[PDB]
């Protein structure tokens, strides 16, 4: 895949980051093993996170410097709003 | 894959 994540650094317009932390616990199958990923379903392209370059699809690995990764539904969000009026959301490009 | 689609509704920011 890659390295390195690029962290896009939304910031709040005095509204919000305009983009969906779609939350989604991925099972491995019928075991009880699953990882706790995120995706954003949907991004504003209007001014925050889509301006900042926050491409719609794209999966978060980390937010601010900490892992996504087993954060809840509202745990990613808070995580962001925890940041102040913006944030660094680590998405994963493309890759072969 | 794909669970948590309705665990924790759809919060976004």
């Amino acid at each position: 895949g890659g390295s390195m994540r690029p962290p896009i650094i939304i910031h709040r317009a005095g509204k919000k980051y305009g983009f969906t932390l779609r939350a989604i616990r991925v099972y491995m199958g019928d075991s009880d093993v699953y990882t706790v990923h995120h995706m954003v379903w949907h991004v504003e392209d209007g001014g925050p996170a889509s301006e900042a370059g926050l491409r719609q699809g794209d999966l978060i690995t980390h937010v601010n410097g900490e892992p996504v990764h087993g954060l809840v539904h509202t745990e990613v969000v808070e995580l962001i709003l925890k940041s102040g009026n913006k944030v660094a959301i680590s998405t994963t490009p493309l890759e072969n | 894959s794909w669970e948590s689609h309705k665990s924790g509704g759809e919060t976004r920011l």
